[PDB]
């Protein structure tokens, strides 16, 4: 069990111990957000068109 | 000194953010008016606490934070709360219509309307940074804002701050305190879209925090307030290295280096001890060996799961209080003999240890007792994949019937995004499996 | 009223345990995928342990220990015996080796019995080529060249013991064992009663003890069973820290089948541990009723078991 | 997040008036609109249902509609009738004669623009309108025919707002005319397409409760409406008061409705009480829980054991142990798990509010989306066809310009609704 990298300061200390060694773009974002707004607008236009019948 | 900006998104993120910033002020001696008597660097300084606080010419220490919600109710309490003078009004961003527990409403419908404003308010804080390290992002998996708006913001932060680390503190959904039946959907949707944009994410399962509050604090039915004070203690343990002098986890880059050797497996398990009720008149103070041993008890983990049946890829112990390295190594040696701690064979079997001599701070009138020494263990163990398994299962039950999918499609999302997000999660569970057997 | 689900329909043992649970009027069976169960009689492979103990309002119990496969697969058991200091590299396990079809150069140090098993053979090559013609992993192990042989018949046998480990990690040895008798010679060397003196090729302990007093001058208890209890206790104590559910959010119990071979010095050896065993038809009723009393009713509320104390 | 309330026709205005009486009392508003209130929980979300006027008066965001002036005069004569904004009374003179066609196509059409003008004025003063709630019966002409006409027009002008209704289903045991099944079936067809959520308030169940449980020999509409006002108060709790949930109409819709057309709820209430007579022993949380799930407490005459709960919302009112509430709610699900669909995990959500309703220390309100609601629509479908097969009483409708084909489509759509509810009862 090996201790290493010990750093001490007035607030504390840190160290390491080894028990054992090893063995999208702004535009693409804009496109997806606007695609979804078009699907919303389409479906709402279908609703209003059906309410117009 | 390099600055860190905290971003709090949705109800869970905002309310947890308040708990953390209250605790940060107590730890650093910053009063609710933002004054700090011990900062002799008036109007500035490159001190460690300046990573999280800026300073006015008038000596006010102001969190490097922004709170964003798609409805005003929760942030309005920050605007009128104990620490209202702490935050600049531009830092508290509010909508009028929330996400209705709907990821697609947060990410697409309502989010697209407010994302530019949020990024300009973030840009304003970045402009006061001499060297920005990156972001700490707090949110729920289950909320419509926490899930959907957060993932939209994470994508834009990658575009606008390409070189900057992004860490997450994420609330995993639990039926005991959840508010929506579709939380499994929102969780998988936000995990899938966010996975590439996050360097390290600390998951907190509300089920784990709730039981810890019942068992160890004797709270009959914990509230968000009980949970958030406990959560803020864990968050404070994790961020202490950024706010105090020391040589372990001193910047956000070191969190990845020390805890995440493989990028997609970037969800370290947090374990915290000791949690002791303020009501216990007689408490025998726990030694280094006892609090360290408690780090391997599933009952003290932020996510209930069994690390004995996974493998470790990294392990850090963050002590606060009366702790010296010798007691730690003595405690580790005996714990190695008595416990199932299996590392992947391509990582060394070892612990990175940080000790801060200041014992944990407790909110006056809270539920946590003051203790002489405490420890937060952060281990990257494949066992945390149990939580993905649980969530993917619940997702599969509802989605097999397409139950509730029309609420998401009706917001402009496509059905294919559900299965795409669910496929990503399938690859994730497989990654953890290959690394853990 | 307690609830349970059945996810392995091919289990004789827990099919009888289901029948018994229902007949108390206090247990109702839910559907396989209903998660609001108290009891899971789980499937044998890929049992979903990570989904147990997350059901608020339900104490959950399952009839398998996660991680107990390390004891219950041929090549993991050898790995466990040779690498665990508790079971040294150990007087009661036959010498064993793992070999992969795509290292045990002590037969040469034998410089001379050399029977081994997977399957049996006397020449290293005869066996080595048998594992490669199959494809998966096999293990080879010394044959017990002088077993104890029952008279009349000169026969050979193995002893099965059933052991029940409860959620508290009490180790209970069922007092009824069974000897599997035998009447390229697989007919009287591989003792599986699947592979007619006593009914069905099974001698139970009462007859076998009577034999040991008549022929040898001893008892089943002194000459064999002490060794067996010692072996069971050693194996289960060794893996206890890896599999115990004492502080877990769900609890486990499990039934094991330990297979022993007795040699001519009245000396016991461990052959296999079976993690989904079956029972002798004479003993199903009693043993299954025991599983309910000790493992299920103790969680959801004289003895046919010997508690092995640790 | 403001709600706009609309009450239409005789039944709609009578149960509408009771609702405003009851919740005004819970929020500490008197008939003059003044707040003489004890707690401050009473005012925190008061804007969901009330406009504030100068002089700190609270005016309901309510619009009163009828093709006949009589029952709106009685409302204005009524106790809280002075609290409503007088401009929001919109009425004609000719009535609807219990005829869906008159309310929907001929009489109601003449008056519907005036109502939409009042709806618009109330909406333009809203900071963020949630949507609307309509009280009406399905068996008359005005609430049923003109109410569904209003819903259709409100949807055209506010397609992104939520539409919620409290719809009273007709019953032969409490019946005005033989044509109620016709009016109801034409209305359900409208409700299926154009509401996000409707509480099915079954006059059959209200009658059975009064007769059997409350031992009222001859129940009046006053006895029926006491049950209705208690149910309306309970199901609104999480819209009106602050809590761990802070619900609104869209979140209720999202979490209760897995498929758009299956949005018809069985409400339940406990303890069941008759008007005027008070009993002095509060229930135990265990008692509340059992009664609220008992078929004898459902306001829709359906047997829950004949179907499955897709989703359930439960609200407990009064000072009680939330720990005990949680345990009792977990108990009913774990003991009766077969009656909750396995493919919607955790489909039961509970909320608690400290303020109890008037006269009770403790109450439990139940909102169930159950496939057993199909029994309600089957019952109405049988009564419809019994007359429709002989085209009986149709001339009342063809005389207003309606075609038989329209009756065939509405019946066929309601049969499809029954099939869809049956589809998920077996999954
Ligand atoms: N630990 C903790 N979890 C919280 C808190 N507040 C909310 N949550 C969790 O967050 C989940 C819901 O997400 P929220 O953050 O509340 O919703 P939101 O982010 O405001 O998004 P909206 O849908 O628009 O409201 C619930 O399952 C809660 O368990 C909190 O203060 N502390
Ligand atoms: N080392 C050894 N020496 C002598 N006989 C041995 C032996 N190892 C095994 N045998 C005998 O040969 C048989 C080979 O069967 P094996 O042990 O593979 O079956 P099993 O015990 O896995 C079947 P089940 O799971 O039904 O109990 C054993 O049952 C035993 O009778
Ligand atoms: N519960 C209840 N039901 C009512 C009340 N008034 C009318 N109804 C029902 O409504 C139907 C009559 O429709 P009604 O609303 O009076 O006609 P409208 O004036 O055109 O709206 C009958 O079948 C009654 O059962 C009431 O006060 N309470
Ligand atoms: C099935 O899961 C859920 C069902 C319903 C809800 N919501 C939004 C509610 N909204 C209102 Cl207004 N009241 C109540 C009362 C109890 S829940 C609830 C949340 C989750
Ligand atoms: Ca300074
Ligand atoms: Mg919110
Ligand atoms: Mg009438």
């Amino acid at each position: 069990m090996e201790v290493i990298e010990l750093n001490k300061c007035t607030s504390g200390q840190s160290f390491e111990v080894i028990l054992k060694p090893p063995s999208p773009s702004l535009e693409e974002i804009q496109k997806k957000l606007e695609a979804a707004e078009e699907r919303r607008k389409y479906q709402e236009a279908e609703l209003l068109k059906h309410l117009a019948e | 000194m390099r600055e860190c900006i905290s971003i709090h998104v949705g109800q869970a993120g905002v309310q947890i953010g308040n708990a953390c910033w209250e605790l940060y002020c107590l730890e650093h001696g910053i009063q609710p008016d933002g004054q700090m008597p011990s900062d002799k660097t008036i109007g500035g300084g490159d001190d460690s606490f300046n990573t999280f606080f800026s300073e006015t010419g008038a000596g006010k220490h102001v969190p490097r934070a922004v709170f964003v919600d798609l409805e005003p109710t929760v942030i309005d309490e920050v605007r009128t709360g104990t620490y209202r003078q702490l935050f600049h009004p531009e830092q508290l961003i509010t909508g009028k219509e929330d996400a209705a527990n709907n990821y697609a409403r947060g990410h697409y419908t309502i989010g697209k309307e407010i994302i530019d404003l949020v990024l300009d308010r973030i840009r304003k804080l970045a402009d006061q940074c001499t060297g920005l390290q990156g972001f700490l992002v707090f949110h729920s998996f289950g909320g419509g804002t926490g899930s959907g708006f957060t993932s939209l913001l994470m994508e834009r932060l990658s575009v606008d701050y390409g070189k900057k680390s992004k860490l997450e503190f994420s609330i995993y959904p639990a039926p005991q305190v959840s508010t929506a039946v579709v939380e499994p959907y929102n969780s998988i949707l936000t995990t899938h879209t966010t996975l590439e944009h996050s360097d390290c994410a600390f998951m907190v399962d509300n089920e784990a925090i709730y039981d810890i509050c019942r068992r160890n604090l004797d709270i009959e039915r914990p509230t968000y307030t009980n949970l958030n004070r406990l959560i803020s203690q864990i968050v404070s343990s994790i961020t202490a290295s950024l706010r105090f002098d020391g040589a372990l986890n001193v910047d956000l880059t070191e969190f990845q280096t020390n805890l995440v050797p493989y990028p997609r497996i970037h969800f370290p398990l947090a374990t915290y001890a000791p949690v002791i009720s303020a009501e216990k008149a007689y408490h025998e103070q726990l030694s280094v060996a006892e609090i360290t041993n408690a780090c391997f008890e599933p009952a003290n983990q932020m996510v209930k799961c069994d690390p004995r049946h996974g493998k470790y890829m990294a392990c850090c112990l963050l002590y606060r209080g009366d702790v010296v390295p010798k007691d730690v190594n003595a405690a580790i040696a005996t714990i190695k003999t008595k416990r199932s701690i299996q590392f992947v064979d391509w990582c060394p079997t070892g612990f990175k240890v940080g000790i801060n001599y200041q014992p944990p701070t407790v909110v006056p009138g809270g539920d946590l007792a003051k203790v002489q020494r405490a420890v937060c263990m952060l281990s990257n163990t494949t066992a945390i994949a149990e939580a993905w398994a649980r969530l993917d299962h619940k997702f599969d039950l509802m989605y097999a019937k397409r139950a509730f999918v029309h609420w998401y499609v009706g917001e402009g999302m496509e059905e294919g995004e559900f299965s795409e997000a669910r496929e990503d999660m399938a690859a994730l569970e497989k990654d953890y499996e290959e690394v853990g057997v | 009223m307690y609830t349970f689900v059945v996810r392995d329909e091919n289990s004789s043992v827990y099919a009888e345990v289901s029948r018994l649970l229902l007949a108390t009027g206090q247990w109702k069976r839910l559907r396989k995928d209903n998660p609001r169960f108290n009891l899971m009689l789980g499937e044998r492979n890929r049992l979903p342990f990570g989904r147990l103990g997350h059901e608020p309002g339900l104490v959950q119990l399952v009839n398998y220990y996660r991680g107990a496969d390390k004891l219950c697969r041929k090549a993991s058991l050898v790995k466990l015996i040779k690498t665990s200091p508790e079971l040294s590299e150990c007087t009661w396990f036959p010498e064993s080796y793992v070999i992969y079809p795509t290292v045990f150069l002590a037969a040469y140090n034998r410089r001379r019995g050399n029977v081994w098993i997977a399957l049996i053979s006397s020449e290293a090559s005869e066996l080595l080529d048998f594992i490669d013609e199959q494809g998966q992993v096999h293990v080879i192990q010394k044959y017990l060249e002088k077993p104890l042989l029952l008279e009349p018949g000169h026969r050979k046998f193995d002893i099965r013991s059933w052991v029940l480990v409860d959620h508290l990690y009490n180790i209970y040895l069922y007092r009824e064992g069974v000897l599997r008798t035998s009447s390229q010679d697989k007919t009287c060397h591989l003792t599986n009663h699947c592979i007619g003196y006593e009914e069905g090729n099974e001698m139970f302990f009462e007859e076998f003890n009577q034999y040991l007093m008549d022929a040898l001058n001893t008892t089943l208890e002194n000459s064999i069973l002490l060794q067996i209890k010692h072996i069971i206790r050693s194996c289960l104590m060794c893996i206890e820290p890896a599999i115990s559910t004492k502080h877990l959010h769900y609890q486990s119990f499990q039934l094991f089948g330990f297979d022993f071979m007795v040699d001519e010095e009245l000396k016991v050896w461990l052959i296999e541990v079976n993690g989904a065993p079956a029972c002798a038809q004479k003993l199903y009723a009693e043993l299954c009723q025991g599983i309910v009393d000790v493992a299920i009713s103790s969680v959801f509320p004289t003895s046919i078991f010997i508690k092995l104390h640790h | 997040r403001e709600i706009v309330h609309i009450q239409a026709g005789q039944c709609g205005n009578q149960i509408g008036a009771k609702f405003w009486e009851v919740i005004s009392d819970e929020h500490g508003i008197d008939p003059t609109g003044s707040y003489h209130g004890d707690s401050d929980l009473q005012l925190e979300r008061i804007n969901v249902y009330y406009n504030e006027a100068t002089g700190n008066k609270y005016v309901p965001r309510a619009i009163l509609v009828d093709l006949e002036p009589g029952t709106m005069d009685s409302v204005r004569s009524g106790p809280f009738g002075q609290i409503f904004r007088p401009d929001n009374f919109v009425f004609g003179q000719s009535g609807a004669g219990n005829n869906w066609a008159k309310g929907h196509y001929t009489e109601g059409a003449e008056l519907v623009d005036s109502v939409l003008d009042v709806v618009r004025k109330e909406s333009e003063s809203c900071d963020c309108l949630q949507g609307f709630q309509l009280t009406h019966s399905l068996g008359g002409g005005t609430g049923s025919g003109m109410g569904t006409l209003l819903i259709s027009k409100i949807r055209e002008e506010y397609p992104d707002r939520i539409m919620n209704t409290f719809s009273v289903m007709p019953s032969p045991k409490v019946s005005d005319t033989v044509v109620e099944p016709y009016n109801a079936t034409l209305s359900v067809h409208q409700l299926v397409e154009n509401t996000d959520e409707t509480y099915c308030i079954d006059n059959e169940a209200l009658y059975d409760i009064c007769f059997r449980t409350l031992k009222l020999t001859t129940p009046t509409y006053g006895d029926l409406n006491h049950l209705v006002s208690a149910t309306m108060s309970g199901v609104t709790t999480c819209l009106r008061f602050p809590g761990q949930l802070n619900a609104d109409l869209r979140k209720l819709a999202v979490n209760m409705v897995p498929f758009p057309r299956l949005h018809f709820f069985m409400p339940g209430f406990a303890p069941l009480t008759s008007r005027g007579s008070q009993q002095y022993r509060a229930l135990t949380v265990p008692e509340l829980t059992q009664q609220m799930f008992d078929s004898k407490n459902m306001m829709a005459a359906c047997d829950p054991r004949h179907g499955r709960y897709l989703t359930v919302a439960a609200i407990f009112r009064g000072r009680m142990s939330m720990k005990e509430v949680d345990e009792q709610m977990l108990n009913v699900q774990n003991k009766n798990s077969s009656y909750f669909v396995e493919w919607i995990p955790n489909n039961v959500k509970t909320a608690v509010c400290d303020i109890p309703p008037r006269g009770l220390k403790m109450s439990a309100t139940f909102i169930g989306n159950s496939t057993a609601i199909q029994e309600l629509f089957k019952r109405i479908s049988e009564q419809f066809t019994a007359m429709f097969r002989r085209k009986a009483f149709l001339h009342w409708y063809t005389g207003e310009g309606m075609d038989e084909m329209e009756f065939t489509e509405a019946e066929s759509n309601m049969n499809d609704l029954v099939s869809e509810y049956q589809q998920y009862q077996d999954a």
